[PDB]
């Protein structure tokens, strides 16, 4: 049996946030994973938690990656 | 120098108790293991009890719950207290780590 | 019972004076918003250290006893206050079930929130505030006493009407000494991602943006051993 | 980098704690320097 | 429970002859837990061999012990005029330390 | 007293005498070559009574002569593994000297033991006076001492005729801790008066440095010993002799 | 940086020289590295 | 779980009294005239 070896998933964690002077609700980015090994969105840049994907389009308030940007709004 | 003098023996009525004396000279009873050895007339030796120097002590099954051995570091003396004596307990008790022997008649 | 430990459980980790500076450190503390036991007698462990806090209206609380066996067969620490001074000693007493020798050391000196923190060697941290259940807010516990016994202690029962029990853990905090030189606010580092961020920037305010704080890593679920294919038996037998 | 081995576990496994950590100090100073060279080149190659 | 079987019960021998005391245990005695005692008539027990191979301190070299497991064997290569006494072996491989019945060395 | 003490305990049952509120010179501990072993590790042996510490421990016992090697920072060996272990960051000195002239019965001392069995080596400054029989084998060692049940506690045989490598040595180790709390002992160096507004060399309760001394308006708190700076460097100190 | 303390005046006050150089050298090679990292940063930012 | 370069297995039969005599430092007719075991012998003997 010829067995491939992959160093299993691991990545940096980043916190999305609007300014503290505005709110406390925050979102977490997990960098490049399926995120079934961690209301949940999936990017070509990583896994996003705590934010809602929206079909709409707007200017980039906070960059994420691959053209996805996050913002705080109704 | 090194001598172990036994005392406390004698004739005893059945079911009574006894307390052995074993005066040691030149030895540190609390620092070396001590045991008491009996021998009924015409028999071999029978180990009854032994006391570890640190304080641990054990008794043979024939004397279990009836014998109690302790030491007076204040006098460096070995003691062997037996209770509920009987005819079969008649034996010559010499204390060793040997002593001179102490005949017990009961 | 249970209650939510809002923000209490802080204390000067040493006597060093500071001023208007956010300092990051690491010691035992009561993690924010933990389940504290609510009482109305029994004996509880002391695996690391208790955040003890009692509301006091009739001064019924009188002390505590700490140790492993909580009787003879070893020593244990005692705190008593009897109307005249605080009395402390480390003897092996004939402990009763809940009353209200061979020892080396002894010391003798519901709005009343007599708060206390005990950690191990042995320390004593407290605070006394006017109050009016457990209130939210903030308050720094000042050190009171260091006691040099080094006794193996795993368990305690109080010596008495209510009080709460916490439990300390090795987290890392961010403490804000004030201008006067006082802890006025602190933030847990591991409570939540927002908190995790604040420690990274060493601040209490975060401009809208992105911040990388920690590293995700799948921990290996287990260690699995593979032994090679056996060779052949030779005339040993 | 003058340590007994490139594998960290090996140093952890083979050598005693009070002695092994001397070897680890070599690896840290070794690698940690290497990043600085890497990072520094990146900055210059970035400002380029 | 370890009962030491000493044989023979009596032995008559002349000086200079080799005297062998046999000591068998009802169970195998680990690590040669066999001690030899020689008891002169009207005298206290006197250790001869410890561990079945180590002779006591000051005991003559004529004394010798042998055997392993369920066999212990005491040898007196050259009999002595004061060697005609009772020899009792003691096994201490179990908590119930037990001794043998004793073998009498006759003339 | 602790040096001229008539008696010592075992290595496993090693005394831990706490020391506080002293004026230590150590001067008698330099000239007196009576200590065949004097190896300061935390600090320079010469420079002690010029320094001082929050608290100091006097651990005392008597061991075999060769074992003086075993008591070293991170040293390995049975006594070190089963009887007394030093801290890796040992802060102090080790004092040991021969005790054949005292610790020797003419027939040999049995008085001093050592625990040669333990399933887990002690932590530094750990002290396990446990007396229970050690299970040597894998059998349930149920109160029967002997085969597979060996006694962990073994005594030194200290006869005057033994070799020096086996000769009894009296040993006392001092451990220090230079911490934040006020020191309890400081060496004999008489203080002087306060001076203001001058670049001077200072040394407060052992804390050393140079600069200018000024009164401050700093509102310490009644317990607060002193402050520091955002560089984790000293900012202000309180006179011991004046708040 | 691996020495037994961070205060250069302390490490002297507690040790006589001959092994101090073992300790102090650990600081020197530590801090001395820390500057040139800072300087190089400043140089790089200087050009920008 | 370990292993050496080579293993040497001997075989013979003795009398029961001679079983004691195969051990490091043993003295006996077997120990001196038939088969001796050196002091620092890495191995052991099996008899039944
Ligand atoms: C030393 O004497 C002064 C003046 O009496 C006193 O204030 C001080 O408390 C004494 N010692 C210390 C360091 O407390």
């Amino acid at each position: 049996e010829i067995l491939d070896i992959t160093p299993c998933s691991f990545g940096g964690v980043s916190v999305i946030t609007p300014g503290t002077n505005t709110s406390n609700e925050v979102a977490v980015l997990y960098q490049d994973v399926n995120c079934t090994e961690v209301n949940v969105f999936q990017t070509r840049a990583g896994c996003l938690i705590g934010a809602e994907h929206v079909n709409n389009s707007y200017e980039c308030d906070i960059p994420i990656g691959a053209g996805i940007c996050a913002s705080y709004q109704t | 120098q090194v001598q172990l003098q036994q005392w406390g023996a004698g004739l005893l009525k059945p079911s009574e108790t006894l307390s052995l004396s074993c005066a040691v000279y030149g030895g540190s009873l609390s620092g070396y293991y001590w045991s008491w050895i009996r021998q009924p007339p015409g028999k071999g030796l029978e180990w009854i009890g032994e006391i570890n120097h640190f304080g641990s002590t054990g008794y043979n099954p024939s004397l279990k719950s009836r014998v109690t051995i302790s030491v007076d570091t204040s006098k460096s003396q070995f003691s062997v207290k037996l209770s509920s004596v009987t005819a079969a307990d008649t034996a010559v008790y010499y204390c060793a780590r040997w002593g001179q022997g102490t005949m017990v008649t009961v | 019972a249970y209650t939510n430990s809002f923000t209490r459980g802080v204390y000067y980790p040493d006597k060093v004076f500071r001023s208007s500076v956010l300092h990051s450190t690491q010691d035992l503390f009561l993690p924010f918003f933990s389940n504290v036991t609510w009482f109305h007698n029994p004996v509880l462990p002391f695996n690391d250290g208790v955040y003890f806090a009692s509301t006091e209206k009739s001064n019924i609380i009188r002390g505590w006893i700490f140790g492993t066996t909580l009787d003879s067969k070893t020593q244990s620490l005692l705190i008593v206050n009897n109307a005249t001074n605080v009395v402390i000693k480390v003897c092996e007493f004939q402990f009763c079930n809940d009353p209200f020798n061979n020892c080396t050391f002894e010391y003798v000196s519901f709005k009343n929130l007599r708060e206390f923190v005990f950690k191990n060697y042995f320390k004593i941290y407290s605070k006394h505030t006017p109050i009016n259940d457990l209130p939210q807010g903030f308050s720094a516990l000042e050190p009171l006493v260091d006691l040099p016994i080094g006794i193996n202690i795993t368990r305690f029962q109080t010596l008495l009407a209510a009080y709460y029990v916490g439990y300390l853990q090795p987290r890392t905090f961010l403490l804000k000494y004030n201008e006067n030189g006082t802890i006025t606010d602190a933030v847990d580092c591991a409570l939540d991602p927002l908190s995790e961020t604040k420690c990274t920037l060493k601040s209490f305010t975060v401009e809208k943006g992105i911040y990388q704080t920690s590293n995700f890593r799948v921990q290996p679920t287990e260690s699995i051993v593979r032994f090679p294919n056996i060779t052949n038996l030779c005339p040993f037998g | 980098f003058g340590a007994i081995s490139s594998v960290l576990n090996d140093i952890l496994s083979r050598l005693d704690p009070p002695e092994a950590e001397v070897q680890i100090d070599r690896l840290i100073t070794g690698r940690l320097q290497s990043l600085q060279t890497y990072v520094t080149q990146q900055l210059i190659r970035a400002a380029e | 429970e370890i009962v030491l079987t000493q044989s023979p019960g009596t032995v008559s021998l002349s000086p200079g002859e080799r005297a062998t005391l046999s000591c068998w245990a009802s169970q195998s005695v680990s690590a040669s837990y066999l001690a030899w005692y020689q008891q002169k008539p009207g005298q206290a027990p006197r250790l001869l061999i410890y561990g079945a191979s180590s002779r006591a301190t000051g005991i003559p070299d004529r004394f010798s012990g042998s055997g392993s497991g369920t066999d212990f064997t005491l040898t007196i290569s050259r009999l002595e005029p004061e060697d005609f006494a009772v020899y009792y072996c003691q096994q201490y491989g179990t908590t119930p330390r037990t001794f043998g019945g004793g073998t009498k060395v006759e003339i | 007293e602790v040096f001229n003490a008539t008696r010592f305990a075992s290595v496993y049952a090693w005394n831990r005498k706490r020391i506080s509120n002293c004026v230590a010179d150590y001067s008698v501990l330099y000239n007196s070559a009576s200590f065949s072993t004097f190896k300061c590790y935390g600090v320079s042996p010469t420079k002690l009574n010029d320094l001082c510490f929050t608290n100091v421990y006097a651990d005392s016992f008597v061991i075999r002569g060769d074992e003086v090697r075993q008591i070293a920072p991170g040293q390995t060996g049975k006594i070190a593994d089963y009887n007394y272990k030093l801290p890796d960051d040992f802060t102090g000195c080790v004092i040991a000297w021969n005790s054949n002239n005292l610790d020797s019965k003419v027939g040999g001392n049995y008085n001093y033991l050592y625990r040669l069995f333990r399933k887990s080596n002690l932590k530094p400054f750990e002290r396990d006076i446990s007396t229970e029989i050690y299970q040597a084998g894998s059998t349930p060692c149920n109160g029967v001492e002997g085969f597979n049940c060996y006694f962990p506690l073994q005594s030194y045989g200290f006869q005057p005729t033994n070799g020096v490598g086996y000769q009894p040595y009296r040993v006392v180790v001092l451990s220090f801790e230079l911490l934040h709390a006020p020191a309890t002992v400081c060496g004999p160096k008489k203080s002087t008066n306060l001076v203001k507004n001058k670049c001077v060399n200072f040394n407060f309760n052992g804390l050393t440095g140079t600069g200018v001394l000024t009164e401050s308006n700093k509102k310490f708190l009644p317990f607060q010993q002193f402050g520091r700076d955002i560089a984790d460097t000293t900012d202000a100190v309180r006179d011991p002799q004046t708040l």
